[PDB]
């Protein structure tokens, strides 16, 4: 009983920044994520679940959507997304399109429309319950380098706050 | 019955040394942990 | 602003594929509700009815050597049926449908130039037969009900079993009959309607003729009538402790031999299949007090049937009824978990150290008249409960 | 494709509607089709005319059929402005039943069970018959002169509960129960454009008593003219409002209780009617899940009715009268 | 009979102002409002039950009322009020909100601002028929320093006057 206050709820394997290390090629280093295996004492390796919201921002900014319907038309194989969101209830699609611009002079356009792109594509994280105040600073023009930071605003797994303006998040739990 | 039916035991050994040799590179797995409860899991479904 | 770049602010806009420029870009949002002007009172009441469908409305623009081409061109495609994706300027991408194109063309006052008045609205599709949702709020008991009559009718059959063990096996399925009658008069208590008259009649009527069990049919009917009655007796929490004794009584095995062994081994396996179905009915009776209660109560349901499953194949006696009752576990898995999870939402506040029943209820809800909704969740006297506190989702 | 419709007066596959109403229904024998067809008319070229007075039609609807029965009139209209339209009409194919007027030679059925004396008094204008209740015996069987075809069955079926319909494929269906055939839970916020639920309470009874007398053979006396007597109860209503409806056949124990409980079936029916306007266009007997909360609704019901209507404008959408939860 | 006229409904306690006395820190001599105690002859104190428009008054600006949603939200148990508003039945508030002004520049914009507040929470003396024309007149802006002079029209027990545009207000028993 009284044990009770400790949700039953688990979480699943999460991709990782860094989780494979980085990968240098002179223009920078990148990430190059993955899933990150914890080991034990005796043998016996798992892979770890933490960060869940940075796992769900990294499986939404790095996979590709469905392209745009054009008369020249796409590669029966070429057309993003996955097929699993013919199953899904929530009505909504999987993956990003940040690599779908289409690319113009002007860099600051660009930097707009990319703004753009990434801002709906990362509301997925509040309308899956999951961040509540996902927000972007995208701010550079360069030759052609921009900064991207993003912040996910979470909560704890205790609601200690009394009289808010929203409703608490669906999926708190993970701890966002 | 008259498919086969192996023996229980050996075929969870089995499974869990497939998801073994797979998913964790060839080392064991934590008792009562998330990779524990997938091949309990596929054991049941393979059952069906 | 003093450098607000405005074509890389709005969205170029474009209906169906076909891209356009726009001049304007409104919006008709909304939502509608009633108005309640009772008489002779100074009051008013208002009820929200739903969300008002949203319309928008542009106005193109259409200035080259070729306008009329492409003013053509874009009447073609207003006019193709069904409603298509637009990309409104300030609103992105929506799914609209046109509903009015007017196209102004003067020749001697403005040449050159065509302006084409524009109206959308919100378009979804629904399906076709009017939503097939499934009322996940609810257990069906139909398909384990027949799985478990096939099975029964399949392992009794006191017609072709030894002369020397009928009279054990047709007592086995009487006092079965005679465990399900006590439930149910145990159950009823203070009912003095003459249906309760009646059917105690009809018990007495049908445990005293002889030849009434030796047939599949009225045993098998006996029996799903007489859980029928003990469901239809009562309610919810009312129904737990009964149901739960019969799990107990058919949680036996057969002695016998052969195929007696398998007929009082498929009178067990009912009687626990159909009690361990009508005790998940009466557990989503209820609602749930604590989450763990909701995942205990489906830990105690899903390791019976999961022990009945298991005896259903050890040698392979009917894989059907095996694939049955593994089907029906998971279904009241689905909603045994919904129950406790997302029945009430329950959450967990954390108080700064340990307050009143009356202070709680106020500061979480907004209206104290809601303290007796906290006593059932938390132990802990009236006057200091916490400090951290199981309630509703606001 | 939305399309639903598509009509056959014969082969012609109806383009120029511009509008439908097709309705089916359990209280009634028959059903009501309505189409509007525009019928230009220049007054110098050679015009064409359709005199069907009787043609036959179908309304496949959403690729499957809904009705089977111009039969009913050819309706032209004019007018100097919105004038030439068409209005068809089509009763269902169990019509002529409700328009004859029988023609038996004996009149003085014997020894007969209520499915025969239905099974002649229909295989006179070839209307398959689709007994899915039961065979009652009777003993006397007497037609009033030239009644109807259509009076005489409902009076035969309804002193033993018996549910006298037409299906879409164009056959009689004398029921007894439901057609099965589960489906989509209605709910409030997910599909009812709108709805009206009316469950009143001066159309209900408490005691239905039913007398008669006896028309065996033989039986005379007291045994037919006293006993016959029985007293069915509908323990929901409330305080005693009692009725009496008398029998008018052979009036075995059976055959009283009998009658008794399918009145005690109509006035249940109509004491909770729930009409519900749905909207894109499968459910003459029907049973649906139905969630409407602040009425109170959360229960299962029985379609009694079924309108389709169209009008290219603003419709496609489909009304629902459903069937009491006791 | 004829000695009839007296009320025979009474008056509980009030608060009263300076029944604590004073309490000097130096900036000044506020009041510490309490309940004051009155002898007798032979011992047997007793609550003194005078003044009840301004025990009322005081009662009304002294008391943190419900704060308003935020985005942020407040402590489980900081969110002001008074749990017994739960059961009152002219759906109202009690206390006032003076204490939660927004804070701003032009201290000009702050006075009209309390005014405001403390014109709204006043006006239910009047809304519960304790006053008729309550009304204040704050007016400095000085460093932060203001005055906010409290005027609490009342009435007798007795009607003397003859065609009024109002009327009675509904409790002129307790005298106002």
């Amino acid at each position: 009983c009284t044990v009770d206050v400790a949700d039953r709820r688990k979480r699943f394997w999460t991709t990782q920044i860094a989780a494979c290390g980085t990968s240098s090629d002179d223009c920078g280093d990148c990430a190059r994520p993955g899933l990150q295996l914890m080991c034990n004492g005796q043998g016996q390796v798992t892979v770890s679940t933490d960060n869940y919201a940075v796992g769900l921002a990294l499986n939404i900014l790095l996979t590709d959507a469905s392209k745009a319907d054009t008369g020249c038309g796409w590669t029966p194989g070429n057309r993003g997304g996955f097929w699993g969101d013919s199953f899904r209830s929530d009505n909504l699609r999987s993956g990003s399109k940040i690599r779908q611009v289409p690319t113009r002079t002007s860099m600051r356009e660009t930097v707009s429309l990319i703004r753009a792109y990434a801002l709906d594509d990362l509301k997925k994280l509040v309308t899956y319950g999951v961040a509540k105040s996902v927000d972007v600073d995208l701010t550079y023009r360069g030759s052609n380098k921009i900064d991207m930071t993003v912040i996910i605003q979470g909560v704890d797994g205790n609601e200690s706050r009394v009289g808010l303006t929203g409703e608490r998040i669906s999926n708190a739990w993970v701890w966002s | 019955c008259t498919i086969q039916r192996p023996d229980p035991q050996d075929l969870r050994n089995d499974i869990a040394t497939r998801f073994s040799t797979n998913v964790l590179g060839g080392a064991p797995i934590i008792p009562e942990s998330n990779e524990f409860y997938v091949v309990s899991l596929e054991y049941a479904m393979q059952e069906e | 602003g003093p450098c607000y770049n405005p074509d890389a602010e709005y969205l170029p806009a474009s209906f169906k594929g076909f891209s356009f420029d726009a001049d304007s870009s409104d919006s008709d949002h909304g939502r509608n509700g009633a108005e309640a002007e009772f008489v002779f009172g100074e009051r008013t009441g208002y009820a929200d009815l739903g969300i008002k469908i949203k319309s928008y409305q542009l106005r193109a623009r259409f200035q080259t050597n070729d306008h009329i081409a492409q003013t053509n061109a874009f009447i073609a495609v207003l006019e193709s049926p069904g409603p298509g994706l637009l990309v409104h300027p300030t609103r992105g991408t929506v799914f609209a449908a046109c509903r009015s194109a007017r196209v102004t063309d003067s020749k001697v006052d403005a040449a050159g130039v065509t302006y084409v008045e524009l109206d959308f609205v919100e378009a979804n599709s629904v399906l076709s037969g009017f939503g097939l949702v499934g009322n996940l709020v609810a257990l069906a008991l139909a398909p384990i009900i027949t799985a478990t009559e096939g099975s029964f009718k399949r392992h009794f059959s006191p017609d072709n079993i030894r002369y020397y063990n009928t009279e054990a096996v047709v007592s086995t399925m009487a006092q079965a009959v005679t465990q399900v009658q006590n439930a149910y008069l145990a159950i009823s208590g203070n009912d003095t309607s003459q249906d309760k008259w009646t059917t105690v009649r009809d018990f007495r009527n049908v445990l005293i003729d002889e030849f009434t069990f030796y047939s599949p049919a009225n045993a098998w009917n006996v029996l799903r009538n007489g859980f029928a009655i003990l469901d239809a007796a009562a309610t919810g929490s009312d129904k737990f402790n009964v149901l739960r004794n019969l799990i107990n009584w058919s949680s036996t095995h057969s002695d016998l031999d052969g195929e007696s062994g398998d007929a009082e081994n498929a009178i067990f396996t009912a009687v626990r299949v159909l009690s361990a179905a009508y005790l998940a009915k009466a557990y989503t009776e209820t609602a749930a007090t604590t989450v763990n209660e909701g995942l205990t109560q489906y830990d105690l349901i899903a390791a019976v049937l999961e022990q009945e499953a298991q005896i259903a194949k050890d040698d392979c006696h009917d894989n059907e009824f095996f694939l049955q009752i593994r089907a029906f576990a998971v279904d009241v898995a689905r909603v045994m978990v919904n129950r406790a999870y997302n029945s009430p939402s329950l959450i967990v506040y954390a108080f700064p150290g340990t307050v009143h029943g009356l202070v709680a209820a106020w500061e979480i809800f907004g209206d104290a008249k809601r303290s007796r909704d906290l006593e059932a969740r938390n132990n802990g006297s009236p006057w200091a409960v916490g400090p951290k506190i199981i309630s509703e989702r606001v | 494709m939305i399309k639903p419709m598509r009509i056959f007066i014969g082969g012609e596959e109806l383009v120029t509607y511009t509008s439908a109403q097709l309705q089916r229904t359990k209280k009634q024998m028959t059903g009501s089709l309505t189409v509007e067809i525009f019928l230009d008319y220049v007054p110098t070229k050679p015009t064409i005319v359709n005199a069907v007075r009787g043609k036959e039609i179908l309304v496949y609807i959403m690729g499957e059929l809904a009705f089977t029965g111009a039969g009913g009139d050819v309706s032209v209209n004019f007018s100097k402005g919105n004038g030439y339209s068409v209005t068809l009409t089509a009763r269902g194919r169990t019509k002529y039943l409700i328009d004859s007027s029988q023609t038996h030679p004996t009149g003085f059925f014997k020894n007969t069970s209520d499915k025969k004396v239905i099974e002649t008094l229909v295989k006179e204008h070839n209307v398959v018959l689709q007994w899915d209740a039961e065979e009652i015996d009777e003993p006397k069987v007497t037609l009033r002169d030239g009644n109807r075809i259509y009076n005489e069955i409902f009076e035969r079926c309804n002193q033993n509960c018996h549910f006298a319909y037409e299906t879409r494929d164009g056959k009689l269906l004398i029921t007894d129960g439901t057609n099965g055939t589960v489906g989509e839970d209605i709910i409030l916020g997910y599909n009812i454009l709108d709805f009206s639920a009316e469950q009143s309470e001066d159309q209900a009874n408490s005691q239905i008593t039913v007398k008669g007398h006896r028309t065996q053979k033989g039986v005379w006396g007291n045994d037919a003219i006293v006993q016959p007597v029985q007293t069915v109860a509908d323990s929901w209503v409330g305080a005693n409002i009692p009725l009496t409806i008398q029998h008018y056949g052979d009036a075995t124990n059976e055959g009283l209780q009998r009658r008794a409980k399918f009145e005690a079936d109509r006035r249940a029916a109509e004491s909770k009617s729930v009409s519900v306007t749905v909207f894109h266009v499968w459910d003459i007997g029907t049973v649906h899940y139905v969630e409407i909360p602040p009425e109170g609704i959360f229960d299962v019901l029985e379609c009694v009715s079924l309108t389709y209507t169209v009008d290219a404008k603003s419709t496609l959408e489909t009304k629902l009268e459903l069937a009491p939860p006791p």
